[PDB]
């Protein structure tokens, strides 16, 4: 149902972080 | 977590800055208190505070030092180390009063064939001893406040004998934590150990600690960071090994009162 | 205005709680004696200041 | 006025007394407390914090950073001790100046269980098994692994968990021990041994340090407050 | 009167 | 009689004590009060009353009526100060003898907000805009309007409302400041400037005086009663 | 005839209102100690003695 | 009912102003 | 990072929005948007350059 | 008896 002329996603407000979640780290070897 | 999460792998994000680590040994929150803003019930200056938020509460990286077999130790004072750091420093010098907490992240990586252990200590009110046996409490403000550069510990107390032009500086002997108490007991202070076989880093979250709710950041340092080699650096068989130690610090929940013209200190 | 409290009785006579009585004579709290009715706290803020709560039977590092 | 009668003790000054006395500054507006981090309620809280032991008080290492480092090496297995220590937390020179030892020197009597934690500060490539022992008092102090083996002990295997803790259980005849060297209240012997040996590969340092820490278990208490010999004032 | 404890 | 025991403090005379004592004139018929106007309940009530500041304590104006007059004139705009004053209400010579300063010298500690009111005593035909400033401590004391501008300030326009009040807000690190000159508890700088200039027409006096007053805001308090240095008795 | 009152407690022990007790021993009020239970008043009779009540946001003169 | 040992008034938060109310201006001639 | 498993290191990846001196030293780069990458089992690190522009669209 | 306050 996503039309070509639909608006792209909104930027959500984000605060400080001190976590075990690591989005910045990855492994491109996987192919992704 | 069965879905991969670990105490060794962390991501910290403050303002426009992110730190990653894959070899951490958890992190310490000093005295169990996370940094907070000054509450109305504990407030004292009545004027509207300046709170710079992301412009100052972000990660500043100070100059990298070098750890060798000769290294006796290093020390820094807060807020002093950060006095020239971007908009934090500017806000600090334009206001009479300021308070701040800090995330301290000490960085030191090496290899599975290196050895050594750094004790990283956060000391509230780290008053250090001076170089004189003839006069006391006489270390100059310039010498007491090295800024980003910090200072070092010595293995030997060597008294300033120039009575006519006194050096007026600290002479911090390492096993006495530069203040007359024994280093083995410094572990009652908030701390972590970078033991090279275990971790690349130390992370300490520091609350604002003082006997006042807010104070002069220019006249007074609240915290001292002391880094000392508990176990000396060693590698394979090389007589003179070296590995870098990088210090990155973020102000947290900082607010300032008493705005006026900028303070221009005599730092030399 | 008398305050009545229990004594923790150590060596007992060959002789039931024993009490003692206290009355404050002065308006200023500073003039008061020391109550000694003090509390104890858990050492955690010093002994365990780590962000992620430790379980002693589990590996400290993981 | 009311017929009274003075008892002994009248007009004396006991420095440990607890009485009301007139306030010299009446109606003074006191500054309220703020919530300062790090409040302490009992000195024993501090004794429960791990502090580093100056194990090597040899003539050239004492009063230097070196006194804290126990050197180990990849040498062949021996049954001889790495270190030997008397359980005298307030009076043995290696324990007496630790935070525990220092608080103990403000009191006449101690009781409870203690724990010793060792940290291996060698490379990740180094492996090894060590035996940490505690012998309760009354026999020959252990000078060989064979005798140490027979008492309370932990066999520590070096690996990702860098550190190992041996608990010294409260085993005493008296309800409280004294904070001085005294045979009647002697506590016994701590000794460390190589179970197998430290093994390194090539290109790895063959010598490394371990560090040791002591702290009190939650069943630990001290009593009869006294003055310390660890500070003084000649003139 | 008597505050007990 | 009742077994009693004397504590320390017995038979002493504390001049700040608060005890009952026998009356030397029993059953004396006391004269009742009448409702006299002007009763005071607290010394701080007096500190809240505006009192005139001796701003000009120059060698020839001090201890004369002239010390109270700050002279202004219709001269061209300058960025230089009309007056400069340290916020030391009990110790600065210009503030220390005002009713506020005098009560403050009977106490060791002060806290709270202050207010300075200026009165223009020039002709009705005279106009002008002035800048009244307060700089909290820690930087170079303002010697030019450009630096004073950056702190707490009021731009006063002269007109039918003759007077203008600048409030000096309580901005301190400590909960209380001392009533002596002390850098640790320093309060900052008050300075007055010409924003534009004083403008008169012809046939009008080109020089005029302003008078200044200080008083305490309702959040102001003092503590630790002490003796003043402002009165004495040699012999 | 005992009088019981609250102390304004400043520095607290690690140890709820604290009270103190007072008994007058003499018939003459002059013999009595100072209560220190005093009242505060508004400074207006000195700070604002003007016949027409002032509003601070309004022009003092009009 | 105001006791001597009662706390003084709290400072209330105050924002920007662009008004015809003039607290800063006054006339001490009045005696107040 | 395509180095051996035995190799360790920490790098700083930076993004400075336009208008000042282009960063030639870590001290200036530190002050802008950045990630401190620690090399380890997760081989790769991603820095996001956030849309920070004055205009709604930039030119190609 | 006790006049409280
Ligand atoms: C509460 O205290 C009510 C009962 C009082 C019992 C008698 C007190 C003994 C005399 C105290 C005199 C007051 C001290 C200034
Ligand atoms: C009211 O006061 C009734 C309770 C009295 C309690 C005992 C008082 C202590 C002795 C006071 C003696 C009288 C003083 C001349």
């Amino acid at each position: 149902a996503a039309t070509s002329r639909d608006a792209l996603p909104n930027t959500e407000a984000s605060g400080p972080t001190h976590s075990k979640e690591i989005p910045a780290l990855t492994a491109v070897e996987t192919g992704a | 977590e069965a879905c991969g999460y670990s105490d060794r792998v962390l991501q910290l994000t403050l303002g426009n800055s992110t730190i990653t680590t894959q070899e951490a040994a958890n992190s310490v929150v000093a005295y169990g208190r996370w940094p907070e803003y000054l509450r109305d019930s504990e407030a004292n200056p009545v004027d509207q505070p300046t709170e710079p938020d992301v412009a100052a509460c972000r990660f500043y990286t100070l100059d990298t030092v070098s750890w060798t077999k000769e290294s006796r130790g290093w020390w820094w004072k807060l807020p002093d180390a950060l006095r020239d750091m971007g908009l934090f420093g500017q806000n600090m010098y334009y206001h009479y009063l300021g308070r701040s907490g800090y995330t301290v992240h000490v960085q030191c990586n090496a290899s599975k064939f290196h050895q050594g252990a750094l004790g990283v200590f956060a000391v509230p009110e780290m008053c250090l001893a001076g170089d004189s046996n003839t006069t006391t409490m006489h270390t100059s403000y310039q010498n007491a406040n090295p800024g980003e550069k910090g200072g070092t510990f010595t293995g030997t107390f060597t008294p300033d004998n120039n009575q006519t032009s006194p050096a007026r500086r600290f002479c911090p002997v390492d096993y006495l934590l530069g203040n007359g108490t024994l280093l083995g007991n410094a572990f009652v202070f908030p701390h972590q150990i970078i033991n090279l076989r275990t971790n690349n880093c130390a992370t300490l979250v520091l609350p604002y600690v003082n006997s006042l709710s807010i104070d002069s950041m220019v006249k007074h340092n609240n915290w001292g960071i002391a880094i000392l080699p508990l176990a000396p650096l060693n590698f394979a068989s090389e007589s003179s090994p070296e590995i870098p130690i990088t210090l990155t610090i973020a102000p947290m929940c900082c607010e300032f009162n008493g705005l006026r013209n900028i303070t221009l200190p005599r730092l030399q | 205005g008398a305050q009545v409290s229990s004594q923790k009785v150590g060596a007992h006579e060959n002789s039931s709680t024993i009490n003692y009585t206290t009355i404050n004579y002065y308006r200023d709290s500073a003039s008061n004696a020391a109550s000694k009715q003090d509390f104890s706290q858990d050492p955690s803020k010093f002994t365990e200041p780590i962000k992620d709560v430790l379980i002693k039977t589990a590996p400290m590092l993981n | 006025g009311l017929p009274v009668m003075n008892t002994p003790g009248s007009n004396q000054y006991l420095t440990a007394d607890n009485f009301q006395s007139p306030c010299a500054l009446p109606e003074f507006d006191v500054t309220p407390p703020i919530d300062i981090p790090g409040e302490v309620k009992n000195m024993m809280e501090l004794a429960e914090i791990d502090t580093m032991i100056p194990f090597d008080l040899s003539a050239t290492k004492k009063n230097t950073m070196e006194m804290y480092r126990v050197r180990l090496s990849d040498k062949p297995h021996t049954d001889d001790p790495i270190l030997c220590l008397s359980l005298s937390p307030a009076s043995d020179p290696r324990l007496s100046h630790t935070m525990l030892g220092e608080i103990l020197n403000y009191y006449t009597h101690w009781a409870g269980s203690l724990k010793f934690t060792f940290l291996f500060c060698g490379s990740m490539m180094a492996t090894g098994k060590l035996l940490v022992s505690y012998a309760p008092p009354g026999a020959d102090p252990p000078k060989k692994r064979k005798e140490a083996m027979l008492g309370t002990h932990v066999i520590w295997d070096i690996g990702l968990q860098s550190s190992c803790t041996m608990v010294v259980p409260w085993i005493s005849n008296t309800t409280y021990r004294q904070t001085i060297d005294d045979s009647f209240t002697e506590g016994g012997y701590i000794s460390v041994f190589y179970q197998t040996r430290i093994v390194v590969p090539l290109s790895t340092p063959r010598e490394m340090d371990i560090l040791g820490f002591v702290s009190a278990c939650n069943d630990f208490s001290v009593r009869l407050l006294r003055d310390t010999t660890h500070i003084e004032q000649k003139a | 009167g008597s505050s007990s404890t």
